[PDB]
RNA sequence: AAAACAGUGAAAUUGUGUGUGGACCCGAAUGGAUCGGGCCCGUCUUGAAACACGGACCAAGGAGUGCACAUACACU
């Protein structure tokens, strides 16, 4: 879509390149089809990811969470708030300057006209704008 | 608080439920109920209980509560069983109270403190201590005995 | 048995016990009210009650 | 205090009344809650699973010896059955864990000194426009609270009923109820449960009269009298402020149930209206009192630099210079 | 009328803030004053004091 | 020179309040009260007001109550007393002086003798109307041992012991206290 | 004993087509050969990768609950 919160602007991009892309899988979620792929915390006698040997995988903890700033963003540099009716629009009127606007997926297209339209007017960012109704 | 979540909850995930990896959770290891008492349980009773394992005193094979039911009350909350806007005209007034026990379901008066107010007072019970007999003369009172 | 309390004395031991439950009561009151007001009827001038002594 | 205008059937307004002494209560969005909580557990009916499901066949451990486990086993012949699992609670058609049981404490106790105060302060919000609005109830066009419709209401008709009802105001409110009407999500939708609506209006009445049964079919519109009025009916879901129509006779009524401050009510043996342990919310702007303001002590607002310790940054905080003396 | 005080109380911290925030500066300005002259001073003691030793 | 220093230090740190503490109560009324304590401390060293702003964060258990007579003993001849907690009527005692007490509540049976014989009751939120300069106070409180379950702690198999057994009671039956001296 | 809708139609497992590798996981990369680190989990045990036991594969079900009696704590 392309679009950029202006007072982050000449920012976004050190932020965003600045984001880890670690994965915590299961331990031998790899080795049987019936464990899944979420993360549970090892509890054997003998486990050594538990034990921490050199070699395993890492565990996840508190050293890994972002900047209190930084958490949330979406790459566009705003906030997202759900919205689903005409009514809710005007709750972000305040707020505009740092958050944006997502559209329920089970409003029907005949709504999501009367929500574009109002969001036009009162200058709101949606980012599901094109959605299901580009036909 | 009135609402809590409870500890079962937690336990969901951890092996064990808390009882211990070698010790477990078996049926009953101790044995059932309050025995072994004079045996491997002794140091419980002995620390604890030590006036349970005796006989004492003497027996009456049917005894009767109605016949012996009594309670007791002390000179110095005799004042206090008058309503407190009675309390503030006998404390005035020229005239002496006649106070009965039996009304208010107390049968026996004890010598415990002062009384609340240093004038005279009529009481009537069904027995007396000797200090309560003194306290009530010592202000010009009177104790009248009554079934 | 362990720690610090009055020993147990709960009698729960024998397997043919039998339990009372109190379902009813609301609806077991409806009906005694219904029979007394129908009972009045037949009677209707004189009291439901008869007349007692003091003791 | 105040005075209170009573309502004729035309919405002429004429006679004047003051106001019961229960509306100068504070609420406690704490007591209310709990009792609530309580008294919603009472209307339970008891539920259970037959008293011995999944005992019913003969069966029995085959032991050790045999390569399988030793859970028991159906004894049949001629069958797929013969030779399955029985009577676990981790086999199919055995029998569950701790089976449920009729013994349950399906009730609650709350204390009856509870009971009143909640009912009181319920009462008391029911005049706050904040808490009315709070629930949801629209009265923009509503002129004043409390409303109170006199008597001399000859109305028969529900025709000439709802002419009343939207002469004072509560037409949004009753639309609001009607375009209300949607079938219930999940299983309940079962089990005689199956449509929804918001909450209306209650009407509060005391005396016999026909107007009762002349509003009672329009959606929303709720009755009790004021004699056993319920928590249940003053504040739904555990949340206070429930909007009221007030019957003449009803309103003056109050005065005998709740009594006045600090002393006892007639209708309510052993029961008192009372204090809180402060007056308002507001008591945190005490501080700001003359009587305050000369007791305290004069701030700092100077605060100390956090510790540096970088080469070239502690240079400029401290500048070294070498010495040549021995001693 | 507490609502109309708590703006007197506003007013008032602000006036004493920057006041003393005045006063540091120049308790700073007088202290870097004296420690230049009192570091010219004990550079030449230390030299004085070795000169002692040799003697 | 300086461990006088240190000691003094750690005398003073005990008195003040915490700041990390907080009431359990989901009552607006008292948290409100709270509140305001809370931003007098913290502008002020004053022992009196730290050591009611302590007490309010403390459990029901914790602030037992006291009867009339008993804040009168223990007043030691102030004209203010105060009290974080409730203050009940003695049955034993009709005449007392004049007196104003600052407490958190008062039971109905007590206010009417403390106003037939002169004297006053208010709210924790008017102690600074009350007095100037908090030298004519008093501070008082109960104790949470006096409770009739303090007298089953302990192990009464212990020789010397003062505790009672937990027991079956009747006319007969009934375990004795048996290690004690007397 | 099994067996609901002539709905929806997951996983194990099979054929065909197109790509990437020679058991696989973690860290780091190339146009391209690869480099470094890692023994199979659960469980009793002083001590398990064990020449200790259970586990071919996938779905669904599957284990601190209810009542009575004293109790300490938090809340009214
Ligand atoms: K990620
Ligand atoms: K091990
Ligand atoms: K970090
Ligand atoms: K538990
Ligand atoms: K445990
Ligand atoms: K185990
Ligand atoms: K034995
Ligand atoms: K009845
Ligand atoms: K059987
Ligand atoms: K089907
Ligand atoms: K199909
Ligand atoms: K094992
Ligand atoms: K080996
Ligand atoms: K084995
Ligand atoms: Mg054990
Ligand atoms: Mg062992
Ligand atoms: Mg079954
Ligand atoms: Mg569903
Ligand atoms: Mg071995
Ligand atoms: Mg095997
Ligand atoms: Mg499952």
């Amino acid at each position: 879509m392309d679009i950029v919160n202006p007072s982050l602007s000449k920012v976004i991009d050190i932020i965003n390149k600045g984001k880890s892309k670690k994965q915590f899988k299961r331990f031998q979620s790899w080795r049987v089809k019936r464990v899944s792929e979420s993360w549970r915390k090892p509890r054997g006698i003998d486990n050594r990811m538990r034990r921490k040997f050199g070699g395993a995988p890492d565990m996840p903890g508190i050293g890994y969470k972002k900047p209190n700033a930084i958490r949330f963003l979406l790459p566009n540099g705003y906030r997202k708030i759900m919205v689903a009716c005409v009514k809710d629009l005007e709750a972000l009127i305040s707020l505009n300057s740092f958050y944006c606007a997502e559209i329920r997926h089970a409003v029907g297209s005949k709504k999501r006209i009367e929500i574009l339209e109002r969001a036009e007017e009162l200058g709101i960012l949606v980012i599901n704008k094109e959605g299901k109704l580009v036909k | 608080m009135f609402n809590k979540k409870s500890k079962s909850r937690k336990l969901r995930g951890h092996v064990s439920h808390g009882y211990g990896r070698v010790g477990k959770h078996r049926k009953h290891p101790a044995g059932r109920g309050k025995s072994g008492g004079l045996k491997h349980l002794r140091s419980l009773f002995q620390r604890y209980h030590p006036d349970h394992f005796r006989k004492l005193g003497i027996v009456m094979f049917h005894r009767n509560k109605n016949a012996d039911f009594t309670r007791t009350v002390n000179v110095s909350n005799l004042w206090g069983l008058m309503k407190l806007e009675e309390q503030m005209k006998f404390k005035s007034s020229a005239e002496v109270p006649v106070v009965d026990c039996r009304n208010y379901g107390y049968l026996k008066v004890l010598g415990g403190g002062d009384l609340s107010v240093k004038k005279p007072i009529v009481v009537i019970a069904r027995q007396f201590t000797k200090d309560a007999e003194e306290k009530i003369n010592a202000v010009g009172g009177k104790c009248v005995v009554a079934a | 048995m362990r720690g610090n309390q009055m020993l147990p004395n709960n009698h729960f031991n024998k397997g043919s016990m039998k339990f009372k439950n109190w379902f009813n009561q609301p609806m077991r009151a409806l009906k005694r009210k219904e029979v007394r007001e129908q009972k009045s009827k037949i009677c209707y001038p004189n009291p439901l009650k008869k007349l007692r002594p003091v003791v | 205090s105040r005075q209170v205008n009573i309502i004729e059937q035309d919405g002429t307004s004429s006679r004047t009344t003051s106001v019961p002494a229960v509306f100068n209560l504070n609420v406690r969005q704490d007591l209310i809650s709990f009792t609530h909580k309580n008294v919603a557990m009472n209307s339970r009916q008891p539920y259970a699973v037959k008293p011995g499901a999944g005992m019913r066949h003969s069966a029995k451990s085959w032991g050790t010896g045999r390569a399988m486990a030793r859970v028991p086993r159906v004894r049949a012949g001629g069958t797929r059955r013969a030779g399955q699992g029985a009577n676990a609670n981790f086999c199919r058609g055995g029998r569950m864990f701790a089976p449920t049981n009729v013994n349950r404490r399906w009730n609650r106790k709350t204390l009856l000194s509870i009971r009143r105060y909640a009912s009181a302060m319920a009462v008391a919000a029911t005049s706050i426009p904040a808490y009315v609005e709070g629930r949801g109830h629209r009265i923009e066009q509503i002129e004043n609270i409390p409303l109170v419709l006199s008597n001399k209401i000859d109305t028969e008709k529900t025709k000439e009923g709802i002419k009343i009802l939207y002469n004072l105001g509560l037409k949004e409110e009753l639309d609001k109820v009607e375009e209300s009407k949607n079938i219930r999500a999940g299983k309940g939708k079962w089990r005689n449960r199956r449509y929804v609506l918001k909450k209306g209006p209650l009407f509060v009445y005391t005396s016999e009269t026909s107007f009762t049964k002349a509003i009672r079919n329009i959606p929303g519109v709720d009755t009790e009298r004021v004699e056993n009025l319920s928590i249940l009916d003053l504040a739904p879901g555990g949340q206070a402020g429930r909007l009221i129509i007030w019957m003449e006779d009803a309103f003056e009524k109050l005065t005998e149930i709740y009594g006045e401050m600090n002393e006892e009510s007639k209708f309510k043996k052993g029961y008192t209206m009372g204090m809180d342990v402060a007056e308002n919310i507001d008591v945190e702007n005490i501080f700001y009192s003359d009587e305050v303001q000369e007791f305290i002590d004069i701030p700092n607002f100077i605060k100390k630099d956090k510790m540096v310790m970088e080469k070239n940054k502690l240079a400029e905080i401290q500048q070294y210079v070498e010495i040549e003396e021995r001693i | 009328d507490l609502i109309a005080k708590k703006e007197q109380y506003n007013l008032r911290m602000e006036e004493l803030q920057k006041k003393q925030q005045e006063q540091h500066l120049k308790r700073v300005e007088e202290n870097k004053k004296y420690a230049e002259k009192r570091t010219v001073e004990l550079l030449e003691t230390y030299k004085k004091i070795a000169l002692e030793q040799q003697l | 020179m300086l461990k006088q220093k240190m000691f003094e230090h750690y005398k003073k740190k005990a008195i003040l309040f915490d700041e990390s503490r907080v009431p359990r109560t989901k009552n607006v009324f008292y948290q409100s009260l709270f509140s305001l304590y809370k931003k007098v401390c913290e502008n002020t060293e004053n022992e009196i007001v730290h050591k009611i702003t302590k007490r309010l964060t403390m459990s029901r258990t914790e602030r037992h109550p006291l009867k009339l007579s008993n804040i009168i003993e223990q007043a030691n001849g102030k004209e203010i007393v105060v009290f974080v907690g409730k203050v009940l009527d003695d049955d034993k005692i009709l005449e007392i002086p004049k007196i104003t007490i600052v407490a958190l509540k008062i039971s109905k049976q007590a206010k009417e003798k403390l106003t037939l014989n002169g004297g006053e009751f208010y709210t924790l939120d008017k102690l600074f109307y009350i007095s100037k300069d908090l030298k004519d106070v008093a501070l008082v409180k109960g104790d949470k041992n006096n409770r009739k379950c303090t007298r089953y702690f302990g192990a009464s198999g212990d020789k010397g012991s003062e505790t009672y057994p937990r027991t079956r009671k009747g006319a007969r039956r009934g375990e004795r206290r048996i290690k004690n001296k007397k």
